[PDB]
């Protein structure tokens, strides 16, 4: 047509702008912070599918970029990776029931594949050893958040936002 | 017991850019009356509004409400119960609410206070019949309703625990004349029930016709505080710092100049039938 | 609550096309090269930029703050590359030389001339531009798979759109808070589920607008992307070709060293 | 000759979903170059009647329904030249702002119709200049009080210069003086242009101005023409679910403790000289 159109298009335009909101805000406690713009990352995944997912992550950081610092950039890549994370969720939970299976094997990847993978090989830019160590020296949020973060999505996602969805 | 000491707000505080919210608001409000709240809008009303349920604290003075004192020091420990006391419903209360039902997200409120499953179910339809609908939709979902139900359940959740004192922004922003005088009636009744309510409106029909103080703002500063009569009679000054009079006031004052003078005092239309046999007489 | 910005009242901060474009110039001509001279004429070029703007450098360490960890980090632990290297004793492999801590100080500058230009970029423009900046960046790949109007306008409604779904969050925290909602307080769970009802409500409100304004869209006539005008229109004016001597005259130097 | 008109026909949404969602047969008509108020309780139907004259939706019947206005079908095609007759301002302008700046978006629906920019700066600048925005002309909505806000609004439709000017609640949540201006701005837009403002309100107050009026309750239309001889339906239009105006009520609190009633007599300066006849 292409897919989607006006009023599905401008409901995606609303839904990036939450998770340039959500990943400025961390929430946190005296034993850890574990910001949180994942909200944002897994709601483009199962609502608007993988291929627009995709679309979703690599624009909210693009977004983000002009109103916040982008700690550095641009980079390209950066992007790219904030790209990734809402596709992978789109698999999974897209066309998709409410499952405990999908949930959790999605949450342990986006730590693993790209978040690590990707943060693992953007500083990079130089020789990638030095890099790992760099990531190697900073892996214990990447065991404990995950985690949390499966009980965390799945308050929001069964969690009446899901059930909320229709209607409307 | 509303009591502000010298009190201001200053926005963006340590901050370049520094916009203040209220300047040295010096006042004292009567126990259980109706107390409206008026001024040009971003004259610092909705502010004051979140500062006497402790959401914002003072930068300067003293506020002394409910039992407590709110310095520019107290900070978030027990902020709990002062609310249970104050309350607040935000412009748009539609926006305020969730989960699967109605009866469960009005229990919300006095379930955080503390109340028992057994009270939280009878407190909830205590206050959602009060507000008068409906036998039916009361185990129905939040949001399938109306405008007119959406504002409701959520002004229910508000009223649900009792607040002692009550103040709401422009409740009756969005309704309509039957809502108006419907809504209206139940922050009176509630009113000579016993319980202070602060009511913020443009409104000049229901400000007259229903408040016993109203006290004006202007620029942050509080420019008047009185009946609605005081404030309303001076005309000109209402063009000056600028407020509206209400319908009454607004045409009796044009017969009045060419025509005659009534002994009025108009506010509220059954005085102004009052006011013009009166004429004759 | 507007962020960053101090770009009031001097010189420059002009064609934001032409700035984006260099910055994102400016960050490849690092990343290609080299031992010697080339990271001379680098980061000589990209300190001549910076107070070029005549910027308060106060703002420069707001951008580095939270990477300056990372920084030292890396680059003593590339030192210690075990062996690894290089030319010198003192002593061990394992250990310093004068080659392996020389590595250690080029992370140091292509780590703060990648946020220096970064920094010179998201400071001395403004958001409005810098999305007509990264809009001209998209112009080329119009024609290869990717519809531009939609990705182009999907940015156009989100920024609008971002401040005020950002006062409707605290619209609806503070409308939460004071109906007895306390966050985020608790532990683990409920301190999380607590976290619903300011989410929810935004939800649901973005469908509100949603509607609203795609409805308020069609009524005033959008077809779709094919097929319009624009209103806006960014110009080159005459310092256009400053930005282009910084592209063309340091990198052909940089080139010829950097091999 | 007549503007107008909404024949036999009916609608639903979403779509035709359970219990019986529509307006009513309706069996409705307005005149050219003439102010109209269309007043209901919430849920009446009101929104649907602006968006079904706009084309964003359509009825229920389409064989019995004919829509037709400036002569114009309505009916799938030809949607896009109707819309271009019509043009609205919805309430809440937050939502219903679309572009950066004030003249931005004022100029939306002119690139809408590919008019090129050197003539779009002409119109858009006499656009915010028509509606007093003028040296705001740069700022940006969040700025922008929802009083002037919704003057943006205007500038914005006023720019592709319709024949009907819908307001669709346009002046619910604003300043008193905000909801003064607003309609005082639109009411000096139409005898300029010639139009035909269709005004949605609950405030009965200005509806007590229109040239006709009409009663809109749970389905359908039960009363309408002329604001005199509508608002005297007393009794039976409290219960309809909406009210009595000021003027009106001063008539019914007057009788009420027996004082005469010379009637209809609909307006302010008429009451006031008429003021001094009484006393004699
Ligand atoms: N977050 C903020 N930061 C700085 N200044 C603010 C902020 N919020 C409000 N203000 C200022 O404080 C005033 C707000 O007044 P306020 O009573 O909240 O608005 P209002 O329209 O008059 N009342 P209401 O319509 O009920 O919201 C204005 O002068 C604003 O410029
Ligand atoms: N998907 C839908 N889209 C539009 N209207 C709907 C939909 N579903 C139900 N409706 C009904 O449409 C009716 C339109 O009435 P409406 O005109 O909104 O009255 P209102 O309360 O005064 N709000 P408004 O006049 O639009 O400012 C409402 O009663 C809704 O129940």
């Amino acid at each position: 047509s292409s897919k989607l159109e006006l009023r599905e298009l401008v409901l995606l335009a609303m839904v990036i702008a939450i998770k340039v909101i959500l990943g400025q805000f961390k929430v946190g406690n005296a034993t850890l912070q574990v910001g949180l713009g994942f909200i944002g990352s897994v709601m483009l995944g199962y609502l608007f599918g993988p291929w627009w997912g995709f679309a979703g992550g690599a624009l909210s950081d693009l977004v983000s970029s002009v109103i916040f610092g982008n700690l550095g950039g641009f980079f390209i890549g950066f992007t790219l990776t904030a790209a990734l994370g809402p596709m992978i969720y789109g698999f999974f939970l897209y066309k998709q029931p409410i499952q405990i299976w999908r949930v959790i094997a999605s949450v342990i990847c986006v730590t693993v594949i790209c978040n690590i993978g990707l943060n693992t090989l953007w500083v990079s830019m130089m020789y990638g050893i030095n890099f790992m160590v760099a990531l190697s020296s900073r892996i214990l949020k990447e065991m404990i958040t995950p985690w949390i973060q499966m009980v965390a999505v799945w308050f929001i996602l069964e969690g009446l936002s899901r059930v909320k969805l229709s209607r409307k | 017991a509303i009591k502000f000491e010298n009190v201001s707000y200053v926005y963006s505080p340590g901050s370049p850019l520094e916009a203040i919210g209220l300047d040295q608001l010096n006042f004292s409000l009567e126990e259980g009356k109706f107390i409206a709240l008026v001024g040009h809008t971003g004259s610092g009303k909705s502010t004051l509004m979140q500062h006497f349920n402790a959401l914002l604290k003072p930068t300067s003075g003293k506020i002394e409400i409910a039992g407590y004192t709110i310095t520019p020091e107290t900070g978030n420990k027990g902020l709990k119960d002062l609310r249970r006391k104050v309350s607040l419903a935000f412009q748009f209360s539609e926006a305020q609410l969730f989960e699967n039902t109605v009866l469960k997200d009005v229990e919300y409120g006095p379930r955080n206070f503390g109340f028992s499953e057994d009270e939280a179910r009878e407190a909830a339809l205590k206050w959602l019949k009060k507000v008068g609908l409906k036998d039916d939709l009361i185990e129905h979902s939040p949001f399938d309703l109306s405008g007119g139900q959406m504002r409701r359940v959520a002004l229910a959740g508000v009223l649900a625990y009792e607040p002692e004192i009550i103040c709401l922004d422009e409740p009756a922003a969005g309704l309509d004349p039957m809502g108006r005088l419907e809504m209206m009636q139940l922050f009176k009744d509630y009113q000579a029930a016993g319980h202070t309510v602060i009511l913020v409106t443009h409104n000049m029909d229901d400000v007259a016709d229903y408040a016993d103080d109203v006290l004006a703002l202007e620029h942050g500063r509080l420019i008047k505080h009185a009946s609605p009569k005081e404030v309303f009679k001076d005309s000109e000054w209402l063009q000056k710092h600028h407020l509206a009079e209400p319908r009454s006031a607004r045409f009796a004052a044009k017969l009045e100049a060419a025509g005659l003078k009534l002994p009025g005092q108009p506010l509220t239309m059954p005085e102004l039938a009052d006011a013009i046999k009166q004429s004759l007489k | 609550i507007g962020r960053y910005l101090p770009g009031t009242t001097f010189v420059y901060r002009v064609d934001p096309r032409a700035k984006l474009l260099t910055t994102f110039y400016f960050i490849i001509m690092i990343f290609l090269a080299n031992n010697w001279v080339s990271y001379l004429v680098i980061s000589i070029f990209g300190l001549a930029y910076v107070f070029a703007t005549g910027l308060k450098a106060r703002v420069f360490w707001d951008g580095v703050k939270p990477m300056i960890w990372m920084i030292v980090f890396t680059s003593l632990l590339q030192t210690f590359f075990m062996a690894g290297g290089k030319v010198y004793w003192h002593w061990w492999i394992f250990t310093l030389s004068s080659e392996g801590l020389i590595n250690g100080l080029y992370v140091f500058i292509r780590f703060a001339m990648i946020i220096l230009v970064s920094t010179v970029m998201t400071v001395t423009t403004k958001p409005l531009e810098i999305a007509d900046a990264m809009e001209w960046m998209l112009t080329p790949l119009k024609l290869f798979k990717v519809n531009v109007g939609m990705i182009s306008l999907v940015i156009s409604i989100a920024l609008r759109f971002v401040p005020t779904l950002f006062d409707q969050t605290v619209k609806i925290m503070n409308a939460q808070r004071s109906r007895g909602a306390d966050f985020n307080d608790g532990g683990l769970v409920k301190r999380a589920k607590s976290v619903v009802p300011m989410l929810v409500p935004l939800f649901i409100d973005s469908l509100e607008v949603a509607l609203d304004l795609s409805t308020a869209m069609e009524s005033r006539g959008y077809k779709g992307s094919e097929g319009r005008t624009r209103y806006r229109i960014l110009e080159w004016s005459k310092v256009d070709l400053i930005p282009v001597a910084y592209c063309l005259l340091l990198t052909i130097l940089m080139i010829t060293t950097r091999k | 000759g007549s503007d107008n008109i909404i024949s036999f026909d009916h609608v639903t949404f979403t779509y035709p979903d359970s219990p019986r969602p529509a307006l009513s047969d309706l069996s409705f008509a307005i005149e050219r170059g003439s102010w109209t108020a269309l007043i209901g309780h919430n849920g009446s139907g009101k929104s649907t009647v602006s968006k079904l004259i706009n084309g964003l939706l359509a009825p229920d019947d389409l064989d019995k329904s004919s829509i037709t206005v400036d002569g114009v079908k309505l009916g799938a095609d030809t949607v896009w030249e109707v819309r271009e007759k019509v043009g609205i301002v919805f309430q809440n302008p937050d939502n219903q702002f679309v572009g950066a700046t004030v003249s931005d978006d004022v100029a939306f629906g002119l690139e809408n119709r590919a008019v090129p920019r050197p003539e779009m700066l002409k119109i858009v600048a006499q656009a915010v200049a028509d509606v007093g925005m003028a040296d705001y002309a740069d700022s940006e909505p969040s700025n922008l009080s929802g009083g002037q806000k919704q003057r943006v609004a205007i500038a914005g439709i006023l720019a592709v210069k319709p024949q009907v000017i819908i307001l669709d609640e346009s002046t619910s949540m604003l300043d008193p003086e905000g909801k003064e201006q607003i309609l005082d701005l639109v009411r000096k837009i139409k005898e300029d242009n010639n139009l035909t403002v269709i005004s949605i309100t609950h405030d009965l107050e200005e509806a007590a101005g229109a040239d006709q009026v009409l009663v809109l309750d749970d389905g359908q239309l039960l009363d309408q023409g002329k604001p005199e001889e509508i608002f005297p339906k007393v009794e039976m239009l409290k219960r309809i679910g909406l009210d009595i105006p000021f003027v009106y009520r001063l008539k019914q609190l007057l009788k009420e403790r027996g004082i005469v009633l010379p009637d209809e007599i609909d307006d302010d300066e008429k009451l006031v000289q008429s003021l001094w006849q009484l006393n004699s």
